[PDB]
């Protein structure tokens, strides 16, 4: 239970970052 | 109602709903606190 | 370099042909060096003009109130600090002018 | 033979006008006044460039 | 009667004379080339 | 230091799969490494006009070899 | 091509470096390297052009 | 070489009128007091 | 004790002296629009409106007067050229002179208010200091403007009592001025249909009145009034810029893109008529049908109107031209004399060739010869090149159809490429070069100039909207920052 | 205090400061960036430009970006539902509608930053020379990414939001629009450099004049920001420059205000030219020399030599850059040198 | 304080400079139209780009 | 004609420099 | 019709420079205290 | 030191502004006809 102060910032920002890092790495092993 | 006309209607509706929701959230959140 | 305003343009373009300078990294920093110079030149120019202890009337020019040789501080740091300190997070505001101005002259 | 007129007297706006650098025929050689055969020779090969930048 | 109590003299110190005299000529020096065309 | 040994690993593996699964292909419609030129016929499948492209993209893609 | 590139860049800096310390060296010997002195500014009393 | 025939007046007015307008204001200021 | 760029602050509160300014400004604008009209008119030639129109003539202000239905003059020449005249008092000099006389009567009026600044009207009882009611002053002007809108919409455009708006065919062939029947419905928002534009104002004026009625009748709310700093003149200035700043785009839009507000006859065809190949599709379709009707293939191209073809040209469209290239379009290539015809290139075997028409970008474009397959079966080398597909090698037969000369075949390097380098510009034309001393280098039409002036001036007022906008809110603090 | 209680919540003190603009900004901003990365990684540009630059095929960091919808796709705004996308997501990315998704959400976001840069002021008390100074990128952003495309056949002509993307946009002007010679762009190169220059010369001077408040050699920590007199003597710096370059600044006020001025005025007078170039009014051949060039081939200027360059760029770049036009140039026709 | 013919006529008009509708007055009815106008203006834009095709409208010329 | 304007314009620049360097009013302290 | 190409600048300078020179002196006098 | 005790301000009243502004224009109005030639 986090009302909006700080938590809402990083967790709506850095979370997708972790999700793209999948795309980055998992790509480099294609081809 | 063209696919375009209808689509535009949909778009506007969604927009209003969102802004609506966002505003509601802010209000409630604002209302929640009471320094 | 042929020295002249068209000569210079001719130079770069031809220079671009052979050595592909754009993709070169060192240039790609030089751009940052120039912009961030011009950039900071705007902010550090702006923030201090923004904050002016007022010795002037509204009708009179705002500049003339500064007396050459004022030993007063003509611009509030405390006021302008929190400004940039609120605009972005308060951590990066560079409290120290002597710290700032150096970094102002290192980047370009 | 392509001579280039970057001079201002010949039909050149400030924009187009420039001092032409030295020729390739002169290469990189130090090319002062006296070393050149004739005065007009020293200009025709792009002396004044090599003179200014030094 | 009353000649508009609100008036002020216009002041331009010596410096701000130069900048303009500099700025104008430069812009001319820059834009004269195109005006001839 | 509680759920940050949980969230990150389970989440980061998702991105790992959408490439591996190739789910990102038909989601974002990127061409597949073998899929550009159907048959041979080397030419740009360039989409052209409006009120079409949804149908026109479905010609270039339709062949696919 | 590498060496001539490399050593140049380095050689360039050392020009700056030379022009750096030579500043700090003499100013140090001159004693005011520590910053201008607020008590008496050297410029403060000079003929004013 | 060939040129815009009237382009010369452009410069002159663009030079003088802004210039002059700065002088006139200035000479005034010099007369203040 | 004031900077040179603040000097007009002195008006800040002198509501009398202020009214003097706006007048003098107003009187000074009319004098422009009056004078320019004459000057434009002074150099204008009615002579050959069919081939050489008013847009191509460099004339800028003039085509507006025509846009509202002022045509002809005392000189006895109509716009469309038939020169049967019943011009009335209202014509180009008339419209012009009317403004000049208007400029005068305002200029004098300006001196009055400037002489008497103090007026018992401008100072409310409770405060000896000058004031005026910004909410109340607004309602009037609005209620007055809309009442001038509804009027303009009803009585003038409709042709009810008055002349009608300009209106044209889509091809720009039929010059016409008629009363426009207002049509307000789903189509009414197609700007290519003026039938909305009428109904617009008539619909605007009503909404113009009702609002203007309202604000006069009631004062704005407290909490709002406090925020916007109403009563500080600048807050009217800041806001007012935005609206103008806003409109400055919309006109640029409707000028730069086509709008039935601005017909193709008066203003040169928009950039997009060329790129879509709007004309050539619609020139050929009447030629095809003419040959689908049947005739000598020459006879088909023979009856095609020049003015239509003349709209199809590369130097025509506004996109092609320089900034500092100045003067009327005619100064570019000369005056248009007559129209050669449709240059058809054959293989030397008879197979028809197509030129690749010049896109709006390139200033110098490679002249190519292509066929229905898009392959290049002939070309031109740059200066020195090994010969493949060089038409002098592989043969060419150019035969002009329609227009001045017909069935006249040219085969040779020198004459063909003379046209081949012109052909990529679109349909060929004879030009009188020296009469106006044209260089042969293109220049932009009015539709171009009008736009660039507003887009720029718009983009300024943006910054203008901000600067004052900052000084309405901060007029308290703006004098200077307070210690800590 | 319904509306009231909402206000003071937004205006309260927290880690960052979310103002009324924040409601507009963060959603509009975070999507722009949030969009750009996504389109960078996954969404190809293939069906649009026929050439795939995007992060998921082989392409590097520098050469990826979000291309633009094609020319014959026209100026339509490409909404997510739209007539064309018809609410289909995939074909809405392939058409590059994601591009427009970036610009518009960017612009409003970009605006929302400006407003914030006001809303800070009124509740702080600073004068708003910051926001006003920030209007220059606005004008530049709006002119380049919005006014310029609209002055063309479609959105297709516009920067593609990438490192290498912006470069094929650069040479794109030099070949066609002959941009360097446009005088409105010379005022720009003044501004930027004139900004960078004076940026460095201010930072250097004040760094070379310090009252020595501290002991240790390094003076950074030597500074105490409490109600101090000016940390650096204007007296020295003045008489200093006046004897070298000859002209100095005697007003801390007039100085800094002159810093704010030049970069700003540098961009605006550039943002004018771009608008002027949206209409293809581009500064180009001087009628003087060109006619003179028609009086002899031998006459040559560093101007004339550019026209060949700007000619070559066009011909070579054209087929790849603009496939939609379906240009095929023959070989000899390319304006090769040695001819 | 020169009181002329018009000046005597008009002045009773704008005499009320300080009286302001107390409280929110009518704000809401304004914000209704403004939002409605925005949706309105958007519909013009959607039309003119041929993003929105109404049946019978043609952004083609006439 | 053409050239002689540039030299003129460029001249007054120099005539400003020499003029603006030496003849500036010294900004005295206090 | 054909004309001296530069004759226009003549008028302008002959109008403005003597004119201006009278203004500058005048505006001064206006500033006399 | 001493800034030339001998100085005087230059004075031109409003009238002598008109005469010149009149005289100059007239001479121009008279000599402009020949300058075009
Ligand atoms: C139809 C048309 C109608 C148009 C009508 C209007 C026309 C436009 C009028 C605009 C002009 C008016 C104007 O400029 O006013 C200034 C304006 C307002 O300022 C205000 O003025 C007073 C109120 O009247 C009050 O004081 C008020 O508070 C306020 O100050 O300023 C602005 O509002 C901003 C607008 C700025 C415009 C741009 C100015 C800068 C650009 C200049 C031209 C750039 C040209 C670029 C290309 C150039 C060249 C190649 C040939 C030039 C080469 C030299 C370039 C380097 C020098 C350029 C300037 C460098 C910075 C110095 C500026 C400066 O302030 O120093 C001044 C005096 O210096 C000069 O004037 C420079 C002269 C040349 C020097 C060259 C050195 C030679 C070296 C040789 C080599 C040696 C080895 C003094 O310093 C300041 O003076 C005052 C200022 O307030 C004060 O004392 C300060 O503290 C400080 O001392
Ligand atoms: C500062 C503030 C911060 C920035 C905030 C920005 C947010 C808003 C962004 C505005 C962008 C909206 C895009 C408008 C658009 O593309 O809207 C569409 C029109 C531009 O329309 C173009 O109009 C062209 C004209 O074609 C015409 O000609 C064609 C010939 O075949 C057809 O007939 C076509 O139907 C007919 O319309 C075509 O329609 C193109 O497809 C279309 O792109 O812009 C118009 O309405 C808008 C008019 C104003 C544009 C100003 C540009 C002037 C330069
Ligand atoms: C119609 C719109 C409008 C109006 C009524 C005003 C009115 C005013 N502005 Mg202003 N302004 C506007 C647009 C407008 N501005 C725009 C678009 C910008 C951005 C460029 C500005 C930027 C601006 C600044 C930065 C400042 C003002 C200031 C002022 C006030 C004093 C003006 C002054 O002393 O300047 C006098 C200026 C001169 C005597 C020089 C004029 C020479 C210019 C450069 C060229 C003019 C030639 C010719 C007229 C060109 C035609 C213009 C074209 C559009 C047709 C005055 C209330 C000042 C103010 O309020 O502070 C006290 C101030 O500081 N304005
Ligand atoms: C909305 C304004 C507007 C527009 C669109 C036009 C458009 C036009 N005018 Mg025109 N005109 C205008 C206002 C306008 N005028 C005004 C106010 C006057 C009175 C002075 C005139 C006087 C006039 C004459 C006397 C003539 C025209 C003519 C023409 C036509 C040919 C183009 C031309 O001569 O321009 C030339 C355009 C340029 C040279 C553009 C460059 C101008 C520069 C960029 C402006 C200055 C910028 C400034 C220096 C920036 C400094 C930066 C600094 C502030 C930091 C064209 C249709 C000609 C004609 O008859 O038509 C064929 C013609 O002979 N006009
Ligand atoms: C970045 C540009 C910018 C900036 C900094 C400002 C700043 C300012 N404006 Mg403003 N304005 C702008 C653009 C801008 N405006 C534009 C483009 C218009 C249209 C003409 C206006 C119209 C306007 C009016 C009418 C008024 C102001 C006022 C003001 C001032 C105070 C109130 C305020 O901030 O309202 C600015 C508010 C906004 C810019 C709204 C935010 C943006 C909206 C929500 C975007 C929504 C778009 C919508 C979803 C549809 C988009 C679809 C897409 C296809 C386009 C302030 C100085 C007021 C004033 O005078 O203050 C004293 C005032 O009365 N402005
Ligand atoms: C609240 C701030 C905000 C603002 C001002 C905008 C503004 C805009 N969005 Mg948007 N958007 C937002 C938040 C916002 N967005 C969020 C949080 C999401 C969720 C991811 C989206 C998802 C979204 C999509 C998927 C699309 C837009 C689109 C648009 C544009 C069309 C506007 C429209 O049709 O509605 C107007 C509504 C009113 C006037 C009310 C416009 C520029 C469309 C676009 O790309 O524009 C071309 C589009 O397809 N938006
Ligand atoms: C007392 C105060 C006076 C102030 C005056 C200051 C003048 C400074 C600028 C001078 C420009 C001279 C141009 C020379 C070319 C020429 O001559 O254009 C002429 C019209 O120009 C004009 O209509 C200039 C006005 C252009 C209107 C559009 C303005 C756009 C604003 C730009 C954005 C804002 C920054 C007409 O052209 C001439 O006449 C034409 C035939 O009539 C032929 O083209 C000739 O060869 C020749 O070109
Ligand atoms: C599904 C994903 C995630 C969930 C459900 C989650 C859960 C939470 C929750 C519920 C909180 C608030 C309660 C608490 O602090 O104990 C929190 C705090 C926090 N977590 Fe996460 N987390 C997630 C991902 C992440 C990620 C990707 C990061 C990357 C740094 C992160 C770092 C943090 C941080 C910095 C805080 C402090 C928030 C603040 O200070 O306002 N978490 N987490
Ligand atoms: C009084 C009177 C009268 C008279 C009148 C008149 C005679 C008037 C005139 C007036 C006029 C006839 C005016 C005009 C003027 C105009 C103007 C004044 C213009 C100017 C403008 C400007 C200044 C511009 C600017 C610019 C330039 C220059 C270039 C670039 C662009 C621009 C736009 C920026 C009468 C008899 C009726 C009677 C009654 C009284
Ligand atoms: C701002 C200060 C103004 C200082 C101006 C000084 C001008 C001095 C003029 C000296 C004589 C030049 O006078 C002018 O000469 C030029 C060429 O030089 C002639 O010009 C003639 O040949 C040139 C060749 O370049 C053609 O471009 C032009 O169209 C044609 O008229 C003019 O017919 C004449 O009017
Ligand atoms: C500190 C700076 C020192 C600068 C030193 C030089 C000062 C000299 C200034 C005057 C020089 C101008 O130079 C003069 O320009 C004019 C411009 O009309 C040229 O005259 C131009 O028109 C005439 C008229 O027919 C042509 O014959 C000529 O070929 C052409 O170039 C002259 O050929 C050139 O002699
Ligand atoms: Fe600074």
């Amino acid at each position: 239970p986090i009302f909006t102060v700080r938590w809402v910032a990083v967790h709506t920002l850095a979370v997708p970052t972790i999700f793209f890092l999948g795309a980055i790495a998992a790509m480099q092993f294609i081809q | 109602i063209t696919p375009s006309l209808k689509g535009f209607f949909i778009g506007l509706l969604s927009g209003a709903v969102v802004l609506g929701l966002t505003f509601a959230v802010l209000i409630a959140i604002s209302q929640i606190d009471k320094v | 370099m042929p020295l002249g305003i068209s000569g210079t343009f001719n130079f770069m373009i031809v220079f671009q042909a052979e050595h592909n300078i754009l993709m070169h990294p060192f240039h790609q920093l030089g751009v940052a060096g120039v912009f961030g110079g011009a950039l900071f030149c705007a902010m550090h120019g702006s923030l201090v003009t923004s904050s002016l202890i007022r010795e002037t009337t509204e009708t009179e020019s705002a500049n003339y109130g500064y007396k050459f040789g004022q030993e007063e501080e003509t611009y509030n740091i405390v006021a302008a600090h929190g400004y940039f300190g609120r605009l972005i997070f308060q951590y990066a505001s560079f409290n120290n002018s002597r710290s700032l101005h150096f970094f102002l002259a290192a980047w370009p | 033979r392509e001579p280039v007129s970057g001079s201002l007297l010949y039909g050149n706006n400030i924009i187009t006008g420039a001092v032409v650098p030295s020729s390739n025929a002169i290469g990189l050689h130090f090319y002062p006044i006296w070393e050149a055969a004739s005065l007009d020779e020293w200009l025709y090969n792009g002396g004044p460039y090599q003179l200014i930048i030094f | 009667m009353e000649p508009n109590p609100n008036r002020q003299p216009v002041e331009l110190n010596r410096t701000s004379l130069y900048l303009g005299l500099l700025l104008i000529l430069v812009l001319a020096l820059l834009f004269s080339s195109y005006f001839f065309n | 230091w509680v759920i940050h040994s949980i969230t990150i690993p389970a989440l980061f593996i998702a991105g790992w799969l959408f490439v591996s699964t190739g789910l990102a292909y038909d989601v974002f419609g990127t061409p597949r490494p073998d899929s550009y030129y159907a048959q041979e016929q080397r030419s740009i499948p360039l989409v052209t006009d409006r009120f079409e492209a949804k149908q026109q993209v479905e010609t270039f893609l339709e062949q696919l070899k | 091509s590498w060496l001539a590139t490399s050593h140049f860049v380095l050689a360039f800096f050392f020009l700056v470096g030379h022009l750096w310390h030579a500043g700090r060296a003499r100013a140090a010997a001159a004693g005011f390297e520590k910053g201008i002195d607020r008590e008496s500014e050297p410029v403060l009393s000079m003929p004013s052009l | 070489m060939e040129v815009n025939q009237l382009g010369l007046i452009a410069t002159a007015l663009f030079v003088l009128v802004p210039s002059v307008f700065l002088i006139i204001l200035y000479v005034q200021t010099e007369s203040q007091q | 004790g004031l900077p040179w760029y603040r000097v007009h602050t002195v008006l800040i509160n002198d509501p009398g002296r202020l009214i003097a300014a706006h007048l003098m400004h107003t009187a000074l604008v009319a004098g422009w629009a009056g004078s320019m009209a004459l000057y434009e008119l002074a150099t204008f030639d009615p002579s050959d409106p069919v081939l050489n129109p008013m847009w191509r003539q460099g004339m800028f202000v003039l085509p507006f007067m025509a846009r509202l239905g002022v045509t002809g003059s005392w000189s006895g020449w109509s716009i469309t050229g038939e020169t049967g005249i019943d011009p009335g008092f209202w014509s180009f000099e008339g419209v012009a002179l009317a403004h000049i006389v208007l400029s005068g009567l305002l200029f004098l009026a300006a001196c009055w208010h400037w002489v008497y600044w103090d007026l018992e009207l401008f100072r409310d009882p409770r405060t000896g200091e000058p004031a005026l009611d910004l909410p109340k002053m607004f309602g009037i002007h609005l209620f007055l403007a809309g009442l001038l809108c509804f009027g303009f919409g009803a009585f003038h455009l409709t042709g009810l009592f008055g002349p009608g708006m300009w209106v044209s065919d889509p091809y720009g062939l039929t010059g016409s001025v008629q009363p426009v029947a207002p049509e307000w419905g789903p189509d009414g928002f197609n700007p290519y249909n003026p039938g909305g534009v009428v109904a617009h104002h008539i619909a605007a004026g009503i909404v113009g009145i009702i609002a203007g009625l309202f604000h006069i009748l009631v004062r704005p709310p407290q909490r709002l009034y406090k925020a916007l700093r109403m009563g500080n003149i600048e807050t009217v200035l800041s806001s007012s810029i935005a609206a103008v700043f806003f409109a400055a785009f919309v006109v640029a839009g409707t000028m730069w893109y086509g709008s039935a507000t601005t017909p193709i006859e008066l203003f040169g065809p928009t950039r997009y008529q060329w790129d879509s190949s709007y004309f050539q599709q619609e020139i050929n379709r009447r030629v095809q049908a003419s040959l689908a009707s049947g005739a000598t293939l020459e006879e088909a191209w023979s009856a095609i109107p020049e003015k239509l073809a003349f709209y199809d040209y590369i130097g025509n469209n506004p996109a092609k031209g320089g900034l500092f290239r100045t003067g009327p379009m005619n100064k570019g290539d000369g005056i248009a004399q007559a129209w050669k015809g449709h240059a058809v290139f054959r293989n030397k075997e008879g197979e028809e060739l197509f030129v690749r028409r010049m896109p709006a970008f390139f200033e110098s474009f490679p002249v190519i010869l292509t066929d229905k397959n898009g392959v290049v079966k002939a070309d031109i080398p740059f200066r020195r090149a090994e010969s493949k597909y060089s038409f002098e090698q592989q043969g060419v037969t150019v035969s002009f159809y329609g227009g001045e000369l017909n069935g006249q075949t040219f085969t040779d390097p020198p004459t063909v490429k003379s046209y081949a380098r012109k052909a990529i510009f679109g349909e060929i034309f004879e030009f009188d070069t020296e009469t106006l001393n044209s260089d042969g280098i293109f220049r932009t039409s009015p539709r171009g100039w009008f736009t660039f002036a507003h887009a720029v001036f718009a983009l300024l007022f943006f910054f203008g909207h901000i600067w004052h906008g900052a000084r309405t809110l901060f007029r308290d603090v703006f004098s200077g920052i307070d210690p800590e | 205090g319904w509306f009231d209680i909402l206000d003071d919540w937004l205006k309260r003190d927290r880690f960052v400061f979310v103002g009324w603009s924040g409601i507009l900004l963060f959603p509009c901003a975070y999507l722009a960036l949030g969009g750009w990365l996504t389109g960078t990684t996954f969404v190809t540009s293939w069906y649009t430009h026929g050439l795939a630059s995007s992060y998921l095929e082989g392409c590097n960091f520098l050469t990826v970006a979000v291309s633009t919808p094609a020319n014959s796709m026209g100026h339509s705004l490409l909404l997510l539902w739209g007539p064309e996308a018809q609410g289909d997501f995939t074909r809405w990315c392939q058409l590059g509608g994601l591009w427009t998704f970036i610009a518009l959400h960017g612009a409003f976001g970009l605006i929302g930053f400006m407003l914030r840069q006001f809303e800070i002021a009124r509740l702080v008390g600073v004068r708003p020379y910051n926001a006003i100074a920030f209007s220059a990128p606005i004008a530049v952003f709006v002119s380049v990414f919005l006014i310029y495309p609209l002055g063309q056949s479609s959105w297709f002509f516009a920067p593609s939001f990438g490192v290498a993307a912006i470069f094929r946009f650069l040479l794109f002007f030099q070949g066609f629009h002959n941009w360097t010679l446009n005088p409105f762009h010379m005022m720009g190169v003044a501004g930027v450099l004139g900004g960078a220059l004076l940026c460095a010369i201010h930072g250097a001077t004040v760094e070379n004049t310090l009252f020595q408040d501290g002991e240790g050699a390094s003076t950074f920590r030597a500074f105490n920001p409490t109600q101090a007199e000016e940390t650096y003597s204007m007296v020295t710096a003045n008489r200093f420059w006046s004897q070298i370059f000859g002209i100095a600044f005697s007003n801390k006020r007039w100085l800094h205000f002159f810093m704010l001025f030049v970069p700003v005025t540098g961009l605006w007078m550039s943002a004018i030219g771009v608008v002027g170039l949206a209409l293809n009014l581009r500064s180009y051949d001087f009628i003087s020399q060109e006619i003179r060039a028609a009086e002899d081939p031998e006459f040559e200027t560093f101007y004339t030599k550019n026209l060949l360059l700007n000619e070559g760029i066009r011909a070579w770049m054209a087929p790849q850059d603009q496939p939609h036009e379906n240009f095929v140039f023959p070989e000899e026709v390319l304006p090769r040198g040695n001819a | 304080a020169r009181r002329t013919w018009l000046g005597d006529i008009l002045r009773p008009l704008n005499s009320e400079y300080g009286k302001v509708a107390p409280g929110w007055g009518t704000t809401p009815l304004m914000a209704v139209f403004m939002g409605l106008f925005l949706v309105f203006l958007l519909i013009i834009l959607e039309i003119y780009n041929s993003t929105l095709i109404l049946d019978g409208v043609n952004v083609s010329w006439k | 004609m053409e050239t002689i304007t540039y030299v003129f314009i460029f001249a007054c620049i120099i005539a400003l420099f020499f003029f603006a360097i030496f003849f500036r009013e010294p900004p005295r302290i206090t």
